[PDB]
């Protein structure tokens, strides 16, 4: 189980990752779209069902995504430092 | 324009406001621009 549950724990962590970008998709339009396409055949290496008896390719496929979605995070992480350093130091709002 | 996000400094609905399409601009060297701005609450002069 200890490994069923860390393969959901990684699907859920991309999963909320891609709806975190959505809503900057006027950030990273070109990205989030065209990855989405890419990444799907990326995710079609560890199936529902899944069984960790072929693992290291799924182990690929992760190495992939990781440095394929990195365009999506540098224009996003521009973003949000402008987004956060405009916060007059408020601690309230920075926290938030 | 989908939504302005709960948390106003991340909403980006609010730079789209008014915008309605782009209009793109291609020159000699290859080199494709778009881009578009409207507003209407103004007056005679800004300081910008």
């Amino acid at each position: 189980l200890d490994k069923l549950g860390k393969r959901l724990e990684e699907v859920l962590a991309i999963r909320t990752i891609h709806e975190k970008f959505l809503y900057f998709l006027p950030a990273s339009e070109e990205k989030i779209i065209c990855l989405t396409r890419v990444f799907e055949p990326f995710t079609g290496l560890n199936p529902v069902q899944y069984n960790p008896y072929t693992e290291p390719l799924w182990k690929a496929a992760v190495s992939q995504y990781e440095k394929i979605i990195a365009p999506a995070e540098q224009k996003i992480a521009g973003k949000l430092k402008n987004y956060i350093s405009e916060i007059q130091d408020s601690p309230q709002q920075l926290l938030q | 324009k989908k939504q302005s996000f709960v948390l106003s400094p991340f909403s980006t609905q609010e730079e789209m406001s008014g915008l309605s399409f782009h209009i793109a601009s291609l020159d000699e060297s290859g080199v494709l621009n778009v881009w578009v701005v409207v507003e209407l609450p103004k007056a005679d002069i800004a300081g910008s």
